């Protein structure tokens, strides 16, 4: 499902070393280590991200995202 | 916020 | 304060759209040729709003004339649309702090997102034709238009009309590339990717130009000028630097080889570790 | 051959650990990490990038790049 | 608790391979890699940071971190 | 030796993971993974960048570089 | 101890995978892979850095480095 679409309004990075996105009011978090620069440079640039996931309550976790320029 | 017209 | 803005020819645009800013900003010092400039709008309380009559669509008649666009004053959002014969305010969503005196305003169900409006419209911006045609149509649209939800052909309509009168009073790119459109070759204009990548960065833009000093360059995000005839050809009016100024951080820019770079830019490409550690860490 | 040239309109990571970016209109994808940076890179500061590929195919993958400013 | 919560006023690399940072006149350092970089982009922006940790005292160590748009 | 001194004109990442710079008119590829970001910030930035070699033909490699600033 | 404290004058990657940074006329190498972009990142956006070791002889290596904007 596309769960949240929309800018990034705080990261955080886990003591478990997973890193957590708040997007559309709710907070998402990915053990992908690849995506941890990626999602600061879209915080910092106010990209656009679609989380995906097959669920999409807020403390859900993610491993797919897009990275918009709109 | 994504952008208004 | 009321303006028109006159599609006749492309004097009467241009020269439309220069009185519009003359009378809502105030120039950068260090971005000034002549009257021509980069101008940052003068502060005017929230929900202050400036209307704008459309003219001239068939060229210098007293036609397609009831059409007016409210505009808020502090960031040039189109807040919504006037049918003057009917004397209604159709106004999205995102505008119930804009009021409008003498008429009845129609509270939309409708968001003025570009994402909203795209997906209502099923038309993209980046592709998008704009002839003096279509805006007759877009016209005919808007005042066609009832009720409380955008159709499809209304939000067409409003995707036009803000690229030629919001959009283009915020760069004068577009104000260039779309007045071409109103010579009686009348050819189309087609709205580029870089068109749409301006109008996403105005912000940005926003955040970064009072900085500039004359530097050899400035660089926000996917936007580069090489030079002041580079930020003057593009760039016209710029927000008060407003919540769309800030994205995250308090540093608007750093100057790295004579080159004025909107800070988050560089700072988001910098983030990166050993590359051999990124790598094999999977 | 060069299969497309121009700036990175959107870029993906995807759950099958594939990375996307669409560039004139066309999508391709590569598992490489070592360009996730680099390209995503090139997106937010619009480099326009040239993919190229021995067979180049819309939707195809891909391992080698050029980035220019 | 949250700890912390300011801009970055100086990073430092350890020779231990640690990273620390002050925030709010307080020293912090974490062995978390992936920070590093990050705490570094963050400073360089002036981007607001919440360390959390066990204990605030400076000179405490942290091994998870908000990373906020004020 | 010094190869090349200038500019970098472009850069591309090769399906062997190498990674070639054109500077002064002149390829040079290295397989040093390292260099392919730092590369990068160079040629966005405007580093003037310095290719050292024991062969300095292009389409040679290397694995020694300096940076400059203006 | 605080072996230089300035802007750094030039970086340079070595062939023996270390990475050498010019401050205050004095040259440093480090073999600490992670230390070498953070040390570009300094040299690009004009932080000052302090070069801190046990020895700090030019041409002396060193693993602890403070970043100031």
């Amino acid at each position: 499902a596309d769960c949240a679409k929309g800018k990034i309004e705080f990261s955080k990075y886990n003591e478990d070393d997973t890193f957590t996105v708040k997007v559309d009011g709710k907070e998402y978090w990915t053990s992908r280590w690849n995506l941890q620069p990626l999602l600061q440079s879209a915080q910092l640039t106010g990209m656009t991200v679609t989380i995906k996931s097959s669920t999409c309550e807020s403390g859900s976790g993610f491993a797919e995202v897009q990275f918009n320029n709109d | 916020r994504r952008r208004r017209a | 304060r009321e303006f028109t803005i006159d599609f006749s020819t492309q004097q009467s645009y241009v020269s439309s759209l220069n009185s519009i800013r003359t009378e809502i900003s105030t120039p950068l010092e260090h971005i000034s040729q002549g009257t021509t400039s980069v101008s940052v709008i003068n502060h005017t309380p929230p929900g202050s709003y400036f209307a704008v009559d459309i003219r001239g669509l068939d060229v210098y008649q007293a036609r397609f004339d009831h059409l007016r666009l409210i505009i808020e004053q502090n960031n040039l959002y189109v807040a919504g649309f006037v049918n003057t014969a009917t004397n209604t305010f159709y106004r999205f969503s995102d505008f119930t702090h804009i009021s409008v005196p003498g008429v009845t305003t129609v509270s939309m169900t409708t968001d003025s997102s570009y994402t909203t409006l795209q997906r209502v419209a099923a038309l993209e911006r980046s592709g998008m034709q704009i002839s003096r045609h279509s805006l007759v149509s877009s016209y005919l649209a808007l005042m066609e238009f009832s009720g409380n939800t955008m159709t499809r052909d209304a939000s067409r309509a409003v995707l036009r009309f803000v690229t030629v009168t919001a959009e283009a009073l915020r760069f004068r790119q577009i104000q260039r590339e779309f007045r071409q459109a109103l010579s009686e070759t009348a050819p189309v204009y087609t709205m580029t990717p870089g068109d749409v990548d301006l109008t996403l960065n105005w912000g940005r833009i926003s955040n970064v130009l009072p900085e500039y000093r004359g530097e050899d360059g400035v660089r926000v995000g996917r936007i580069s000028f090489n030079n002041i005839s580079a930020i003057l050809g593009t760039v016209a009016v710029i927000l008060n630097c407003q919540p769309e100024c800030q994205i995250t951080g308090d540093r608007p820019v750093i100057k790295i080889n004579n080159t004025l770079w909107e800070s988050n830019t560089a700072a988001a490409f910098l983030n990166r570790k050993s590359q051999f550690l990124y790598t094999t860490g999977k």
